[PDB]
DNA sequence: TTTGTCATTTTGCAGGTACTCTTATTCAATAT
RNA sequence: CUAAGAGUACC
DNA sequence: ATATTGTGCAAAATGACAAA
């Protein structure tokens, strides 16, 4: 599993969030608050677990990695900090 | 309830093995050996012992518990049993393949006829995968008649290499129905192959020689090929009026009884042959009914017996018809109608569907209050809750328990209630050729027995409203709910991958009203021009200059028609023949928002590559885009219909 | 490389597989009347070198089998004299990007 | 064909 | 209502995956089996009160597992079984990518 | 393999057949592998020691046999909690039946057998077994038979019982 | 005999969990569960070994389940009994068919037909014990048993021990 | 050339009647057809004869036979196919199932 | 049929698309790893037109009077000409402009000049012009230097992919050549700075949104392209001398020997 | 002798959803 | 129930 | 008196002839 962690500073895909990845984040984030996970981020008495979600991406307060499979078993692990909202 | 908390470790399926049974795992996973045809005992009451429905196998009856894993029917999936076949026969889906193993294999002694020491043995040999392998070794096997005792010395073809070969002759092996028939060279002497001394050479080939056939050592074994013991499925597979898997099965049970009498007493072999030949069969057809050139296995009713292979082949099928596509729950269907009104993203909903069609709101501090009120509310009216799903598994349906009092609702409960509106749900027109034709819509529950869409995002499901029907789907979970949202969303299939051009566009009475509107003679005075400004959801409120100040403020079509244009849009078309000037007003030029000229027609906010739609969606974001849709579709409707359209008998008149 | 005019007989064809690392390779005067890679169909083919094979695979992460495939009885593969695992790069004229390069290993 | 209209063949 | 072959395509082209798995298996049938990582086989006996998993055969105790199926898979699993094909189901990979 | 059903050898520690997964070398989690080393009594003894002081430690930040009882009774009860019936049974086992004191003790012990440099099975069990006959032990261990010199093991075995203490 | 070993275990973590302390739920739930326990494959797992920093990993989180999966790695002290392996023990209780060794953290069931006929039950002495004419095996007496068969049994490893051979009983 | 000659008939099919599809599509076609070193037909004797998984090729064609054959050679299906995972009811790797999303306990704590 | 045959197909996190197996079928999506909805037909401005009008849209000589610019055009037009630094970027500019309509020519025999590319630079363009207010009259801030080094930064800033190996940047040159060729064609220093009149902070704006939208376009890994591709050419068929709809759909999926109209063309 | 090489024979079925209705269960001689 | 059949709706 | 059994085609394959 060390062989198919690559190493952080030789990840050689997009530094951009695809919408598939954003897709399953929003889920993600959505399912765990509506089952009553922490909010890292300040309501403005919004209560839609989605709306939570989107909140929470927009100022990058989602403790979440994507582990992103390359073809041959290999793995990166792109933090959600990290990657880039941009669509 | 569902089913129960084990304490099993919880995994995904990661890879599929395929094999054969061995007859020995056969037996060791088998909870009984089923001896008796009788489905039920003399009382006909109970599931006989021993019989096709042993209690062992599963409970035929909700009331009892399967004997085996003393568990419910939901449960219990259901455990195999084993017939012991007084004969082995053949498996009428390997008999082909079986035919090409015996004719790779030395029928005496057991062995591959070509070694390695044959020149295209090296290459047949080297091929990677399992199927050319065996393919090139039995079109090479296939022809060599006799085993080879003897090969010439591969150094030099001029002393002779003896290998394990036993010099016999490989007969010619046809097949007859369901048995081979063998006719040995004439040193021809015709014989049918014995299922037994077949399974007794492909007992005898080296793991070597079978490894190079395809098979695996430890999942698929040639001998397996020939079935001396039958599992025997248990009843969920063939559910009671018994099944036509129970009749055949029991029909190999009367077979194999009377082979067994027939061998204990002693017969003629004429006998034995005609009732091996007849268990043969019965094994066959239970396995394959649609044998070519054989007649079908009748059913007691005259009609042919459902084998397995066709449970699982064809359209209805289990892989076709019960697993790539199945009947799914939590769906609705019916009429489609049109509605100016609504938004693009936004469906109409019937309240009966919505009222039935419930989603799962995880009960949580945060929407704690508006779910009690819901289930204050019930299932009898909208909006409301039909069920309480407990964090125990346990379901308390709002009717019939309105009697207990109200419900104290506890987090992490759920909340099943009637779809509301802005609820992210599925919509469907079948076929369904592409993407586009199945979509995520915002529910807007309306009071009548149809659902109501807006009439751009038709042409894309290819929906007209003369009885068209098309399906509702409500996701259950909020990660389907938000990639839904998010994924399948109609603003964001605006446009379509497969000619990179919008695939929704004004249609129909909206596309003539806005060629109508936008025609220099249009001119609209303060009154209406007030009315149309006030139907732009997103008006900024301040009336523009009217394009003629004196004698009359007049305000021109095109000047209405750009408030709903997002500010910053430009776009410039030229038609045949149109200058900077436009004598005849065709082409395009839209600067800020603002159509500077050009009549709206077709080519502009249709469906098309650098149309108003296509700029919009790509310079504004999809969302604007689709407000750019409704925004357009109201105000050019009401100027329509305080206008006026027709078409008569006279419009066909030169 | 022989060329013959018509046809070689079966008997010939045996031996044609002299003793390695030696290829006799046959090409009928029919077939190579007119050249095959001067075809506005016919993309730019490169045989790779076995380091630039291994990076190739690397690079990309990929097995033998992953590759795309060109058979070795292909009017190319013969003319450029292709042998079993050998990668051939395809400089095609895409429409969608000016220049695309594709990877054939044969078969 | 098809089918309609096996293959050819199968 | 039928969720035909086409519209698991459609679903599969928006690349929304878990409605996909939601629609064929909360929706439809959503069946839980137990199995032995020694042999892919159903042939589990699951006192799930007892708390006792026993796959005959294999003679064990302590490897078993639990796959969440559509009904319809478990059916046509069973059906292969009587029909002397073994559809071992393992939840590790014995060869890499 | 996945051979369907298992055929393997019955485990027994006399013919050296420990088990596949107690091989001479084992792949540790960083991913390579190291030799399986096996603790006698004293030196798992203080090994557990050490690692229940450091468990105590991080939860605050975060000999004679009698008074070492309950020593060991007390710091069971404080970083750890219920379900140690077995876990106090065996360390009052070892406290019992400790062969060796302190670090300064197990440290020469593990060093000298590391000199002798023999199977890791075999020096622990060595060290958990106080015999005193080299042929004894022989006799107590087949699986020294014909590996080892008589008079090495009885030596070796005199300067263990010399470090033997208390 | 004892050892240490590199173990894995999965936790399942509801969602509510994912609170600051998630490493510290974790390493709480892993022991309680694992310290302590007894299974076939390993014997018995007495304590973990570099509580400091126990190597938890990432945690996948289960599709449609909103739960986390954790893969903590760890190094586990093991205590397995083997065939024919000599260990010491103390006795603990004596009976009609043979009396019961304390051995680490479990019994071994010496049987009267396992020893020696000169050493025979007593139960005219108190407690009751097994006497010969040389020696006597009594409660709470060290003595050395190579125990020849393991039966697996999960709940409590059993195991077969014997003193019939050469040099096996009290030291 | 077959792949060009290809594209090219599919794209006088498409185009025959004023319709337009983007390049990629006939393009993934052809190279999906001309991907084995031969021009693979759409149909059983072609697309569905390449070992790509037992269950994904049993859903289009010949059901039983693959099955068999699939035993017979006891074929290891990886379950990386969209129809293996729709089968078995898992989710397929694909869309929002091309990744696995995993909890950083350090972000976890570095927010609070 | 068709779905079934592509519906493994997938953009993988290299952007190379692979089925199941995970063999690859295209190493690049659509050859050029964008999505087909961020595509946008648009007109390649070097390939058409002739020699002459070619020269006059793109040659800048900053000594000779022939094809020499307006010194009003810009702010310092007194103290470019008699350049030799700039003359030189100005020469390097000119050679790729005539290399790049060479090999646009190469790739489309016919000359046809719309052709699908993702951005769209003329949208570009315009939105910079109306919100910066382009006065068309005050001479631009723009230096040359600063347009060929900001055109040369951007193609350096356009990622599809993003390996750092050979092999990766040669894939990633060639899958963004073609829009490169776009690019220089709109932003050349005689367009920029007589057509156009960009200013310094137009020009940087054009350029940073051109970036943005380049990398908006390309693919998202996980997209299951193979499905759209076959829904995408079937749903087209159910609208629909030599043979042609459905039969010959038929004919080309169904791989016939013999067909019903085989034709020939000889040229 | 084979060793491929050229004339008979051997297979395997029809798109997607959805609605309603109607009919039907081997017929009859024979032993218990 | 089940199987079969017929007739329809929109493609 | 009731149950029991009497319309649109190319792959493959395969024997009955020639090349060596
Ligand atoms: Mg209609
Ligand atoms: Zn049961
Ligand atoms: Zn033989
Ligand atoms: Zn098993």
């Amino acid at each position: 599993l060390k062989e198919k962690a690559i190493p952080k500073d030789q990840r050689a895909t997009t530094p951009y969030m695809t919408k598939y990845e954003r897709a399953r984040i929003l889920g993600t984030r959505a399912l765990q608050i509506s089952m009553n996970a922490p909010v890292f981020v300040d309501l403005e008495g919004e209560t839609d677990p989605l709306r939570i979600a989107m909140k929470e991406l927009a100022e990058k307060k989602i403790p979440l990695v994507i582990r992103r499979y390359l073809p041959d078993g290999s793995f990166e692990d792109w933090s959600v900090e990290e990657l880039i909202v941009d669509l | 309830v569902g089913q129960q908390y084990s304490s099993a470790p919880l995994r995904t399926v990661k890879e599929v093995q395929f094999g054969l049974f061995s007859p020995e795992e056969v037996r060791a996973i088998s909870v009984a050996k089923i001896r008796f045809p009788e489905t039920m005992d003399e009382t006909q009451t109970r599931a006989k012992i021993g019989g096709l429905n042993d209690p062992r196998l599963g409970s035929i009856d909700r009331n009892l518990k399967c004997q085996t894993c003393q568990e419910g029917m939901n449960e219990c999936p259901g455990h195999f049993g084993h017939i012991d076949l007084a004969k082995p026969v053949f498996h009428v889906g390997f008999i082909a393949k079986i035919k090409k193993v015996c004719e790779c294999v030395c029928m005496h002694c057991g062995k591959l006829l070509l070694d390695e020491h044959n020149e295209l043995m090296r290459q047949a040999l080297a091929i990677k995968d399992s199927k050319k392998r065996f393919a090139a070794i039995w079109t090479l096997c296939k022809t060599k008649m006799v085993c080879e005792t003897d090969v010439p010395s591969e150094d030099d073809p001029t002393q002779l290499v003896s290998r394990g070969g036993c010099g016999n002759t490989q007969p010619t092996i046809r097949k007859d129905g369901l048995k081979l028939v063998g006719s040995w060279k004439k040193d021809p002497e015709l014989r049918v192959l014995s299922t037994e001394e077949i399974l007794n050479i492909f007992k005898h080939i080296s793991v070597k020689d079978f490894t190079s056939l395809g098979f695996n050592e430890v999942f698929s074994r040639p001998e397996w090929m020939i079935l001396t013991c039958l599992p025997v499925p248990p009843p969920p597979v063939r559910p009671s009026g018994e099944d036509d898997l129970t009749f055949k099965l029991a029909d190999i049970l009367k077979a194999n009884i009377s082979l067994e009498t027939l061998e204990h007493n002693g017969a003629p072999h004429h006998a034995i042959e005609e009732a091996e030949s007849l268990l043969q069969f019965h094994v066959a057809t239970y396995m394959d009914n649609d044998i070519a050139g054989q007649p079908q296995a009748l059913q007691k009713s005259g009609r042919p017996v459902k084998s397995i292979r066709a449970r699982l082949k064809g359209k209805e099928g289990r892989i076709r018809g019960n697993l790539m596509g199945k009947r799914v729950d939590f769906s609705a269907r019916t009429v489609i109608s049109g509605d100016p009104n609504l938004e693009l993203d936004q469906v109409g909903v019937p309240k009966s569907i919505a009222k039935t069609l419930t989603y799962p709101e995880v009960v949580t501090p945060y929407n704690i209050d508006r779910l009690t009120q819901l289930v204050r509310n019930g299932p009898n009216e909208h909006p409301g809750a039909k069920y309480v799903i407990r964090d125990s598994g346990d379901r308390i349906d709002l009717r019939y328990s309105k009697r207990a009092g109200d419900i104290q609702l506890q987090y992490g409960w759920k909340v099943e209630r009637h779809i509301m509106d802005n609820d992210p749900v599925l919509f469907n027109r079948q076929p369904s050729l592409h993407k586009m034709s199945m979509m995520a819509h915002r529910v807007k529950v309306i009071p009548y027995s149809t659902f109501r869409l807006n009439l751009s995002v038709t042409s894309p499901y290819n929906a007209d409203f003369d009885g068209d029907e098309m399906n509702l789907h409500v996701p259950q979970s909020e990660e389907t709910r938000a990639e839904l949202s998010q994924l399948c969303a109609v603003p964001l299939q605006i446009v379509s991958p497969q000619s990179n051009k919008p695939c929704m566009g004004i249609v129909q009475d909206t596309l003539c009203g806005i060629r109508k509107l936008t025609l220099r003679d249009t001119f609209i005075e303060l009154d209406q021009v007030l009315n149309m400004l006030y139907w732009v959801p997103d008006w900024d409120g301040v009336i523009p200059t009217p394009a003629i100040i004196k004698p009359k403020p007049l305000w021109s079509g095109k000047q209405i028609l750009s408030v709903a244009i997002p500010n910053g849009i430009h776009l410039q078309r030229f038609d045949e023949g149109t200058t900077l000037l436009s004598p005849k007003d065709n082409g395009m030029l839209i600067i800020d928002g603002q159509i500077i000229f050009g009549v709206v027609e077709k080519k502009t906010v249709g469906s098309s590559n650098g149309g108003l739609i296509h700029v919009v969606t790509r310079e504004k974001g999809p969302q604007v885009c689709a407000k750019l849709f409704g925004n357009i579709q109201k105000v050019v409707n009401f100027w329509l219909l305080h206008n006026g359209f027709s078409t008569g008998i006279g419009d066909t008149i030169a | 490389i022989f060329v013959y005019q018509n046809n070689i007989t079966p008997s010939a064809m045996k031996l044609v597989p002299s003793i390695p690392p030696a290829t006799i390779e046959t090409f009928n005067e029919a077939a190579l009347v007119v050249n095959i890679t001067h075809h506005e169909l016919v993309p730019k083919h490169i045989r790779l070198s076995s380091d630039e094979k291994r990076e190739l695979l690397k690079r990309y992460r990929l097995k033998e089998s992953q590759l795309p495939r060109i058979q070795r009885a292909d009017p190319v593969a013969l003319y450029l004299g292709l042998k079993r695992g050998e990668v051939v790069k395809i400089i095609r004229k895409s429409e969608t990007s000016g220049r695309y390069a594709s990877y054939r290993i044969c078969m | 064909t098809x089918p309609g209209v096996t293959x050819p063949g199968v | 209502l039928r969720f035909g072959e086409m519209e698991r395509d459609c679903m599969i082209a928006h690349g929304a995956a878990s409605f996909l798995k939601e629609r064929l298996m909360e929706a439809s049938d959503a069946f839980r089996v137990h199995i032995c990582g020694i042999c892919g086989l159903m042939t589990v006996i699951a006192k799930l009160n007892h708390n006792q998993f026993e796959c005959k055969g294999c003679d064990n105790k302590i490897d078993i597992y639990q796959i969440h199926i559509p009904y319809a898979a478990k059916l046509l699993f069973q059906e292969l079984m009587a029909m002397n094909i073994t559809p071992r189901l393992y939840t590790d990979r014995s060869r890499d990518f | 393999r996945r051979r369907l059903k298992k055929v393997e050898e019955e485990e027994n520690a006399a013919t050296l057949q420990l088990g596949q997964e107690f091989q001479l070398k084992q792949i540790n989690h960083q991913g390579e592998e190291e030799e399986l080393i096996a603790l006698n009594l004293s030196e798992a003894r203080l090994v557990i020691k050490e690692a229940l002081v450091e468990r105590r430690r991080a939860f605050k930040r975060s000999e004679t046999r009698e008074k070492e009882l309950e020593s060991i009774d007390v710091l069971l009860e404080q970083t750890t909690g219920g379900n140690n019936k077995d876990l106090k049974n065996t360390m009052q086992y070892l406290t019992n039946f400790s062969r060796f004191r302190d670090q300064e003790t197990v440290g020469a012990v593990i060093q000298l057998l590391k000199s002798t440099g023999l199977h890791p099975f075999e020096v622990a069990q060595l060290g958990s077994l106080a015999c005193d006959t080299a042929d004894e032990a022989k006799t107590l261990i087949p699986s020294l038979n014909n590996k080892i010199s008589d008079d090495e093991l009885e030596r070796i075995l005199k300067e263990l019982s010399n470090l033997e203490t208390l | 005999m004892f050892f240490i070993k590199d173990l894995s275990l999965n936790i399942t973590l509801h969602p509510s969990f994912f609170g600051p302390r998630m490493k510290q739920y974790l390493k709480t739930k892993l022991l309680e569960e694992v310290e302590g326990s007894c299974t076939g494959k390993f014997g018995y797992i007495l304590c973990v070994l570099d509580y400091d920093n126990i190597d938890i990993q990432r945690g996948r989180i289960l599709p449609t389940d909103g739960s986390a999966e954790f893969n903590v790695k760890y190094r586990a002290v093991v205590f397995k009994p083997f065939k024919g392996e000599v260990v010491d023990g103390t006795v603990v209780s004596c009976s009609q068919h043979g009396f019961e060794v304390q051995v680490g953290p479990m019994k071994v069931f010496v049987t009267k037909h396992l020893m020696p006929q000169d050493l025979t039950f007593n139960a005219g002495s108190n407690p009751p014990s097994y006497q010969s004419s040389e020696d006597v095996i009594t409660i709470k007496s060290r003595i050395r048993v190579k125990i020849e068969g393991c039966i697996s049994q999960v709940s409590s490893i059993h195991a077969i021990g014997s003193i019939k051979e050469d040099y096996l009983g009290a030291i | 050339a077959g792949r060009a000659a290809l594209y090219k008939e599919v794209y006088n099919v498409i185009a025959s009647d004023g319709s337009y599809v983007n390049y990629r599509h006939m393009a993934l076609l052809v190279d999906v057809m001309t991907t084995q070193g031969g021009l693979t037909s759409v149909t059983r004797h072609g697309f569905n004869r390449s070992n790509t998984g037992a269950l994904m090729r049993c859903s289009f064609e010949e059901t039983v036979e693959i099955l068999f054959e699939a035993g017979a050679s006891a074929e290891l299906d990886d379950c990386r196919g969209v129809s293996e995972n729709v089968i078995l009811g898992q989710m397929a790797p694909i869309g929002t199932g091309a990744f696995d999303v995993m909890i950083d306990e350090e972000s976890l704590v570095k927010y609070m | 049929r068709l779905v079934k045959a592509l519906e493994d197909i997938m953009v993988h996190y290299d952007n190379t698309t692979r089925n199941s197996l995970g063999n690859v079928i295209q190493f690049i999506y659509g050859e050029d790893g964008m999505d087909a909805a961020h595509i946008e037909k648009q007109s390649l401005d070097t390939i058409g037109g002739s020699d002459a009008a070619f020269e006059k849209r793109y040659r800048v000589d900053l000594l000779n009077t022939d094809h020499t610019l307006d010194p009003s055009l810009l702010e310092s037009g007194s103290e470019i000409l008699g350049d030799l630094k700039l003359q030189v970027l100005l020469d390097e500019e000119y050679k790729q402009l005539v290399k790049d309509r060479k090999f646009l020519r190469e790739v489309f025999v016919d000359g046809e000049a719309n052709w699908p590319l993702p951005v769209n630079i003329r949208r570009i363009i315009q939105n910079a012009q109306q919100t910066f207010h382009i006065d068309h009259t005050k001479p631009s801030d723009l230096t040359i230097k600063d347009i060929v080094l900001g055109v040369k930064d951007l193609q350096e800033n356009l990622l599809v992919l993003r390996g750092k190996n050979e092999i990766i940047q040669n894939a990633q040159r060639d899958a963004v050549t073609l829009f490169c060729c776009l690019l220089r064609s709109r932003l050349a220093t005689r367009r920029v700075l007589q057509e156009y009149r960009l200013t310094k902070q137009a020009f940087d704006w054009v350029l940073s949104n051109i970036e943005a939208q380049f990398l908006r376009s390309v693919v998202h890994p996980g997209e299951m392209v193979g499905v759209l591709a076959a829904q995408s050419i079937g749903e087209p068929a159910t609208q629909m001398k030599v043979t042609s709809g459905v039969p010959r759909l038929k004919e080309i999926l169904n791989v016939a020997k013999n067909m019903k109209t085989p034709s020939l063309t000889v040229y």
